[PDB]
RNA sequence: CGUCGCGACCCUCGCACUUGGUCGCUUGAUGUUUCUCUUCCCGUUCG
């Protein structure tokens, strides 16, 4: 069983999340609320669970016809997989 | 008693109401 | 004032207390759990429905002041499917039957 | 007797179905006959312990003098007070929705004993004075009316649409 | 577990479901299945805007049910 | 789905988009996909509103809503 | 996996985020398998601009009131429950205790 | 013929675009791997949202739920 | 704030009720009124109830260092202290773990067992060639556990006598052993080496 | 659209374990779809 989970975060596509937990560096993963997190791995799951370090949460807000970012600095967070879209390799 | 104290042992082991409120409530 | 209940209270334990039970349209069901199942199924017995029509969601607004009329339905006996369930809270512990009362 | 934190917490709850025929669903919390004298420094705080929610408040056969200060309760849609001492009714100090009112056999003696029954809620649909001297007084029942004419019931007799029509139009 | 047996307690009995999509169905449970699938015969249907029409039979998908309301005297059923 | 009952028979599924196919059933799956001869898109009482569909239909299982008979 | 982390949580504040965006504060007791959360001493509350947004927020709006919880009138619609049990299909994120020391848990 | 896996792993190191059923989101890029689930992994991505390009994104993953369909690119 | 007094005239009412007792400090828990405040509460909530320890335990489940000074007050004053054993162990004062337990089992004793491992096991491992015959020529030419053991021994079986002379000696009990002994091989020999070493010349 | 009722004419004589038909609401209130505001007496609350 379990050998075919090491498998699939080692050569999957889940190898990206796995190599930006490894390599420490952050991923701006993207929501299926709109709302953007850029953020540490500290670990993750099939689902996309994950566990994030210094979450840094990003999205707009709607004032009559103009938008405002806000923001929030979140130090650890849990993550429940299915809410999201994407993960991207922050260059 | 746990037996008696002697000082050769006692070396070694030493070295290991309702009225209290109730007329306040009869005033207040 | 309201009802307390242990911490250790698993949804096992609440069967024949009277949950208000939270559904994804926005609707709250309330009746003595009778039964529940892996998935969140429940059984509510004499299960009453309430919602918040659109003339009173605007008085959710900023300005215990608001007083929102609620619309309800008497249901009866409900299964409710458990993928519709947000949340459950409890409401009430299991009275003694108004028989109790009778004293002779 | 008077009301203190055991004789709130320990009062039979128990579902009634009166307003619903079927199913028992309004928690009809019991305090008759207790002899409960009330007191402002003992009553309104002991109260904060009555159960929530909670539908019917039974206080019939009680000493109180006016009507308890249930304002901040949501919930009593029927407060009962048969055979109490209440000489004033104070619309304030009815739950914010009661629906049914029973002040029967109680001590109020004057219209002007009445007058704040204008403050009660709009929400009142049933009111019950029988057994007041009030209601051996000329156009008693036509006082009570334009004081709150949205009642349905008064006296368990109905409001026809002529009363009501009369009532506003003062 | 109980509440899916509880669907087949009420077979022969008038349920009334409600649907995701509001609609409401009353009428005689003829079939029931593990899933919350339900077969319903001599029918009033309602659109969920409250509009009445009547069916002679219907299948109904179990996805799709909101709740499903049983008679009273099942409450009495030796499930419980 | 113990569907045999309305096999070969017309019937009329409410599915996902409430969009309506009336037709003659002539299979069905665990999932409760369901293969209509015959189909027909329905949106109105107009026949020149409603569109014949193809010789065979599958619809996939989890769009039906209701099944009702004809 | 890291359901097997959450249940290392039990007695200890946590915020979770529902999908429609009410924040439950509370003290986290259980996590069922398929994360169901049970939290007592809770407070939920809507954020803000959400509350000005009744075309998306309305249902989430009602839930919140009809918690019977909302007996008081602050702004962003605060209700106090002392034992909510929350299904797991519907939370988004968890934000937990910052003294948390990840590794030991995880490990 | 050819089966949905078959067919998109042979699309791996061949540009792909993986257009989502949520918000006219289309990713282009280079199919590096996927999952049994379907899940993607992109490199070089650009998005498009209706068509007008947000800019070349890098490593992307992206959720098996997400796509409506992955078309390849010639 | 008022409701204090609501739950003061219900004790004037009926001051045994210890409901009524119970759900005014449920009330000040839920308030949060001071640590010193809630002390005066359960103090008189004892003090009513001076006859039961009882309520004194349920004091202690909330003052839990005060919480072992009342303790070891509660002590002074059998069960509880039997509650107590496991808090008193870590003390690893010999005479304040154990007087106590003694005491409870001469009132009743369930620490008969636990303070023994404080003896053998605790206790006694810390306590505890041409060199030899240097160190013997040298000398020609010119007790905690060694108590515990003889209160393990006191009301030991005949089958752990063997073992509680054996701690004894691990004890450095010689003459403990020696007075013992005067009433299998390794004790006789054990016996011997009390005599050897304490002097006993004559009788050796 | 529906729904709670209200009040009149039409059904039944009474001790059990869904009273029935019909008309007005010219409002007695209420929920829900689709289309395109000034002013004066006054009741009650808030800081």
């Amino acid at each position: 069983l379990e050998e075919l989970e090491e498998f699939e975060f080692k050569h999957g596509p889940m190898s990206l999340i796995n190599d930006a937990m490894v390599t420490r560096t952050p991923v701006i993963i993207s929501l299926r609320n709109n709302h953007k997190i850029i953020a540490r791995v500290k670990a993750f799951d099939r689902h996309c669970n994950m566990v994030l370090e210094n979450v840094k949460e990003l999205w707009t807000e709607k004032k009559g016809k103009n938008v405002i970012n806000r923001e929030r600095f979140i130090s650890k967070l849990f993550l429940r997989g299915d809410s999201v879209i994407v993960v991207l390799k922050t260059p | 008693y746990h037996g008696k104290v002697t000082a050769a042992l006692t070396e070694f082991e030493a070295n290991w109401t309702l009225a209290d409120m109730e007329h306040w409530l009869v005033q207040r | 004032s309201k009802i307390q209940v242990a911490h250790s209270s698993r949804l096992a334990n609440l069967i024949d207390y009277k949950l208000r039970v939270l559904t994804q349209d926005g609707r709250v069901y309330i009746g003595q759990l009778m039964a529940f199942d892996k998935h969140m199924n429940l059984v509510l017995n004499e299960c009453i429905e309430e919602r918040v029509p659109k003339t009173q969601l605007d008085k959710l607004r900023p300005r215990t002041t608001l007083n929102i009329k609620v619309e309800k339905r008497v249901l009866g006996l409900t299964i409710l499917r458990g993928e519709q369930i947000l949340s459950t809270v409890v409401e009430d512990k299991p009275l003694l039957s108004k028989k109790e009362r009778l004293v002779r | 007797m008077k009301f203190t934190p055991s004789i709130v917490i320990d009062a039979p709850q128990y579902y009634v179905d009166h307003f619903n025929g079927k199913y028992n669903v309004d928690k009809c919390v019991i305090l008759r006959d207790l002899q409960l004298e009330t007191d402002s420094e003992s009553m309104p705080s002991s109260l904060k312990h009555l159960t929530k929610p909670t539908h019917i408040l039974d206080l019939t056969n009680n000493d109180l003098i006016m009507i308890p200060d249930l304002s901040r309760r949501d919930d009593i849609h029927t407060l009962l007070l048969g055979r109490n001492n209440i000489v004033e009714v104070d619309g304030r100090l009815l739950p914010m929705n009661v629906q049914n009112l029973t002040l029967s056999n109680n001590s109020i003696r004057r219209f002007e004993d009445l007058q704040r029954l204008r403050r009660a809620p709009r929400t009142l649909k049933n009111l019950t004075l029988i057994g007041n001297q009030v209601c051996h007084l000329a156009n008693y029942r036509e006082h009570v009316l334009r004081l709150v004419p949205h009642l349905e019931t008064l006296d368990f007799q109905n409001v026809t649409a002529e009363e009501r029509k009369s009532a506003m139009s003062f | 577990g109980i509440p899916v047996k509880l669907l087949n307690e009420a077979q022969g009995h008038i349920v009334s479901l409600e649907l995701t999509t509001g609609a409401t169905y009353r009428g005689k449970l003829v079939e029931s299945e593990d899933s919350m699938n339900v077969q319903l015969r001599d029918v009033i249907a309602t659109e969920p805007q409250g509009a009445v029409t009547h069916m002679d039979q219907i299948f109904v998908r179990g996805s799709q049910i909101k709740f499903i309301v049983v008679p009273d005297l099942l409450k009495n059923a030796p499930l419980f | 789905p113990e569907l045999k009952k309305y096999m070969d028979k017309k019937i009329l599924l409410n599915i996902n988009g409430s969009r309506k196919v009336a037709g003659i059933l002539r299979g069905y799956d665990i999932f409760l996909n369901v293969v209509l001869d015959d189909a027909m898109e329905i949106n109105g009482e107009d026949p020149a509103n409603n569109h014949q569909l193809g010789l065979q239909t599958v619809i996939r299982g989890n769009s039906i809503i209701s099944l009702e008979a004809l | 996996k890291l359901v097997n982390f959450l249940k290392k949580l039990r007695n200890e504040q946590v915020t979770i985020e529902l999908k429609n965006g009410t924040t439950v504060w509370g003290t986290l007791q259980s996590v069922s398998p398929q994360m169901n959360a049970i939290l007592t001493d809770v407070k939920l509350t809507l954020p803000q601009p959400r509350l000005n947004k009744l075309n998306s927020n309305g249902i989430a709006m009602a839930s919140l009131y009809l918690t019977g919880g909302q007996q008081p009138t602050a702004s962003d619609n605060i209700a106090s429950l002392q034992y909510i049990n929350i299904r797991g299909n519907t939370i988004r994120q968890i934000i937990l205790p910052d003294s948390l020391n990840l590794d030991s848990l995880l490990v | 013929p050819v089966n949905p896996k078959p067919f998109l792993k042979g699309l791996v190191n061949h540009r792909v675009g993986v257009k989502l059923k949520f918000n006219s989101t289309e990713y282009r890029g280079t199919l590096v791997s996927t999952d049994n689930y379907f899940n993607l992994q992109l490199n070089e991505a650009e998005e498009f949202v209706a068509g007008v390009s947000h800019g070349t994104l890098g490593e992307i993953f992206i959720r098996c739920n997400n796509v409506l369909y992955i078309r390849e690119l010639p | 704030n008022d409701e204090d007094v609501a739950f003061e005239y219900e004790i004037q009412k009926t001051p045994q009720n210890i409901l009524t007792w119970k759900r005014y400090i449920e009330y000040w828990k839920e308030e949060g009124r001071t640590d010193k405040q809630i002390r005066w509460l359960y103090e008189r909530f004892c003090s009513q109830f001076v006859t039961d320890t009882s309520i004194w335990e349920d004091y202690i489940r909330w003052e839990s260092s005060r919480i072992f000074w009342l303790f070891q007050r509660c002590l002074k004053s059998d069960r509880i202290c039997l509650s107590y054993l496991e808090l008193a162990i870590e003390q690893y004062d010999l005479a304040m773990i154990r007087h106590a337990l003694a005491s409870s089992l001469m009132k009743m004793r369930k620490v008969w067992d636990p303070v023994i491992k404080f003896v053998e096991e605790k206790v006694l491992p810390l306590t505890q060639e041409a060199e030899l015959i240097n160190v013997l020529l040298v000398k020609g030419f010119t007790i905690w556990s060694s108590h515990i053991l003889e209160r393990y021994l006191k009301v030991a079986p005949q089958q752990k006598r063997n073992e509680s002379l054996a701690t004894l000696a691990l004890t450095r009990d010689n003459i403990t052993i020696k007075s013992v002994y005067e009433k299998p091989f390794e004790l006789n020999f054990n016996y011997l080496a009390s005599l050897e070493k304490l002097g006993l010349d004559n009788q050796y």
